[PDB]
């Protein structure tokens, strides 16, 4: 080729375009690409709404910061987008929604930094609640943070008494807050942003569920988790910091069951 | 006649000195390591006949695992009527062996083979006489009326599927279709049974979150059909599940720590799977 | 309505080749109207480890630079 | 036919359906039906968003009331829908929007009532301001009432002083508030709901403009006006009243120029 | 005297098409001289909802005026 590097890559959807001159290929979850519901697999009989460009584009979440103390981060699809432009509107005005996404995790440093982020895309990412007084005790509000998403910790201190600390996930990093060694989180579609190698991560994911289309406002198909498999490090300070940005783009979105808009409980 | 697929054989190879380096890679891509003997050392030719014939999901799940143990007591004493029967909630979370295996996959789809084993014994010194026992297992799907007493009209089973065992005979067993109301069985569920709207508790949901909040397969109402005798008798019925004609999707890591409840939930009491090793250089 | 099939090579059996004699044939006659009642589905050794070990978009071949 | 009456009629769009057992045919504005922008007529080069069912359906406006005193009513497309479900969202998230609509004016009475409503659909419905101290003096807020729309009067009293009464239309009925005898408002696509004859009015209208697609948030292509050419009347009271309901449905809607959402000035 | 027939599509079964493999065949051999002794009669999905939902004399078609 004319030097078509495996590192350089461009992505486009709607009126949005990502670029990256240091990526490490890109992966397509389970080898399947986003598709629409085929007349033989359909369920809802009403004519679907397929937003196309208006909603199938690149929405960028508020960046977070990687510190030597950082323990990890997490988000939920479609949740962490429920407020993203047009996509959201459609998501909330419809009972049933279906979608796949292209996840692009960014994080540049310098040839003098060290660090390695494990970007995993886990389907049906259910975490344990923080209270050994109850089970599956998590409030909707806490389960669905949105653009902010959660963070992982390295300690487990349940509040059996304080019932307002129980109603939230116990994001235990070395166990994915699921009760499974993170060391095997690789059996999930993933990429690793090793600073000395790349600065981007691109993971295209197809809708996944025991159903064709589901109700987004209740269920988060995917869960995005980023754990520093290698701690950030800089020769200079002993308190280095680098931004990590997450840009998601839905694809092949279609909805059924249109009514008045959904507005969930909030604070 | 056909030949089962064998695991990669080893073709003989030798030296090398090329710009072809199968040894090096970049796992950042998300792709696992691929190298094999041939790529790294000099190999001989080896004809492999062995097959992963036993790792086939159907083989891996091909066992009648015990899922629960129900108890009930046919007694003639005052408050021993509610004891004359029992209602079990259909699920595989009552134990941990089978559960963990299924838990290897996010979704699964299969037919089910139920097998029941009854074992009766005498409680106190009421070691007297009692005729032979005839039990009844009645499957009560979600929505069907449940037994009030060990003998109210419900045990007619004009529609509910019921087994009738005559203690001493072969362990009754039966088959069940894939009954899920979904296109597959969901093993996990990062969602809530319903959507809590604007004007509600700032905690709403904590009650209805988790696969458990949406899944429901009904219950097994067991009982002895005989009437109460002088001496009280105690029976223990064990439920066995073998998922057959199976297929699963999306692999996940195995449950590493003890199970708390039906959900993922962990207990601070036991969350140290691994084991301290003297040194990083300790063989 | 019976269907004969090949058995699973045993102890003193056909060279792994499973192609020696009708003495390795077992008969099967489904007795119930509902498929669910049938024995374990036939052993299927098919597999595609790649959807897990290499779901990368652009394909890379061993001998090449993983990162070009 | 099997008695296919010119009176009975059904209409369907999205998940909405109108019916009427007493209509008087239906008219198609200027004889043309709603269409999309053809590759040879296009202007904006970005891939358009075509909502289809999600927005091209039947939205019903708050009914008004016909009184012996009633002088008339008016509304503006797309304005009087800017808040209608999904249509609105798309309308506001995009710089450019294009659409045609199916207008269905309802108003049943009884074989003992009298009355005749002239339902006109006027393109570029510009009305005079109420203040002879200034010209074309109308505030955005007043020009764009929405679901409520305005009302016609039969008097003209400009507020040359009070500058908060000038910034609004001078809805003079016998002149369409335009300075043209309403008697000739029929040179516009229209129907007449004469109570003794029909109880519905159906007017399908195609996009109309000196451009292919325009900016909806600034411009109202059509204007719906209803004038009682015949005063409502009932043998019983001398203060009869009957509800008039307006249900509009956009069609062949497409938008270009997606960005952050538009939120106009309000009170 | 045996009669083979199609089973009822189960879990991991033929695409609903019930037209995939002889592995969906069940055999039947009546053993008694009296029909009454036989299994459930073969599933019959025929139906005429109209004798109940439309036993009207003159037929009317959806798209037309029910009362002309
Ligand atoms: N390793 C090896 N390379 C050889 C030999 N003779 C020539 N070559 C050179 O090494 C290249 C690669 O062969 P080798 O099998 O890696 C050949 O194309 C040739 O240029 C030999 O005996 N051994
Ligand atoms: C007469 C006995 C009837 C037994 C009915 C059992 C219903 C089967 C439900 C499926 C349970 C296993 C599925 C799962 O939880 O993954
Ligand atoms: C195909 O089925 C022809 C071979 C039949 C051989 C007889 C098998 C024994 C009977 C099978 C069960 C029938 C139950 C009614
Ligand atoms: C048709 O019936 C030919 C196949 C016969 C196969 C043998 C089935 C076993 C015997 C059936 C019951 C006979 C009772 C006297
Ligand atoms: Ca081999």
């Amino acid at each position: 080729a004319c030097g078509y590097s495996d590192r350089v890559r461009q992505i486009t959807l709607g009126n949005s375009t990502i670029t990256t001159q240091e990526a490490a290929n890109a992966i397509v979850a389970y080898g399947e690409w986003p598709t629409y519901i085929n007349d033989s697999e359909a369920n809802p009989v009403d004519a679907p709404t397929e937003p196309d460009v208006s909603s199938n584009r690149f929405y960028t979440l508020e960046s977070v910061s990687w510190k030597t103390t950082s323990r990890g981060w997490w988000w939920k699809l479609p949740d962490c987008l429920k407020d993203m432009g047009m996509f959201g509107q459609n998501m909330y005005y419809h009972y049933l929604g279906r979608s796949g996404y292209t996840i692009h995790v960014q994080c540049n440093a310098s040839k003098f930094h060290q660090g390695a982020l494990g970007v995993f895309l886990i389907p049906e990412f259910v975490m344990a609640c923080n209270t050994e007084s109850k089970t599956s005790y998590v409030s909707y509000i806490n389960a669905n943070p949105g653009e902010r998403g959660g963070e992982f910790t390295n300690t487990y201190n349940p509040s059996n008494t304080d019932a307002s600390e129980g109603r939230k996930f116990a994001a235990l990093d070395y166990l994915l807050g699921s009760g499974v060694l993170a060391g095997n989180a690789f059996v999930y579609p993933h990429q690793i942003i090793n600073l000395r190698t790349n600065n981007s991560a691109t993971i295209v994911v197809p809708y996944v569920n025991s159903l064709v289309i589901d109700c987004m406002a209740k269920h988060n198909n995917w869960g995005i988790v980023i754990l520093p498999l290698a701690p950030l490090a800089f020769a200079a300070t002993s308190s280095p910091q680098v931004p990590i940005t997450v840009t998601i783009a839905p694809m092949c979105t279609e909805f059924n069951g249109l009514r008045n808009i959904t507005v969930p409980v909030h604070q | 006649v056909s030949q089962p697929p064998s695991t990669q054989s080893t073709e003989a190879t030798s030296g090398v000195n090329s710009q072809e380096v199968p040894a090096l890679t970049a796992v950042e891509t998300g792709a696992s390591g691929q190298a094999i003997p041939s790529d790294v050392v000099e190999t001989r030719h080896v004809v492999n006949y062995k097959t992963r014939s036993e790792s086939c999901l159907e083989s891996f799940f091909g066992r009648a695992a015990c899922v629960t143990i129900l108890s009930l007591t046919n007694s003639s004493k005052s408050g021993e009527e509610k004891k004359h029967f029992n209602i079990w909630n259909i699920t595989y979370t009552d134990t941990v062996q089978l559960r963990r295996k299924l838990e290897f996959f996010t979704y699964s789809r299969f037919d089910l083979e139920m097998t029941f084993v009854f074992t009766e014994n005498y409680p106190s010194t009421a070691s007297g006489e009692v005729r032979n026992q005839v039990y009844q297992i009645m499957y009560i799907p979600p929505g069907a009326p449940r037994p009030s007493s060990w003998d109210d009209y419900t045990w007619q089973s004009s529609s509910n599927p019921s087994i009738f065992y005559m203690y001493g005979n072969a362990p009754p067993r039966m088959s069940i279709p894939y009954v899920g109301i979904a296109n597959a069985y969901s093993h996990f569920y990062d969602g809530f049974a319903r959507v809590p709207l604007e004007g509600e508790n700032t905690d709403a949901g904590d009650t209805f979150y988790g696969l458990v909040s949406i899944n429901d397969f009904g219950v097994l109402a067991v009982r002895a059909v005989n009437r109460s005798n002088p001496h009280t008798i105690h029976t223990s019925v064990r439920v066995y599940m073998k998922p057959k004609h199976i297929r699963c999707w999306c692999p996940r890591p195995p449950r590493a720590v003890l199970y708390r409840g039906e959900g993922v939930d962990m207990i601070s009491s036991a969350i140290l799977p691994l084991t301290k090793v003297d040194s990083i250089t300790t063989f | 309505g019976a269907q004969v099939s090949t058995q699973k090579t045993g102890a003193h059996e056909n060279q792994n080749v499973a192609a020696n004699g009708s003495t390795i044939n077992y008969t099967t006659i489904n007795y119930y109207k509902d498929s669910a009642s049938n024995s374990a589905t036939r052993q299927d050794l098919s597999q595609d480890p790649s959807k897990f070990t290499e779901p990368v978009k652009d394909l890379m071949l061993k001998t090449a630079p993983a990162l070009n």
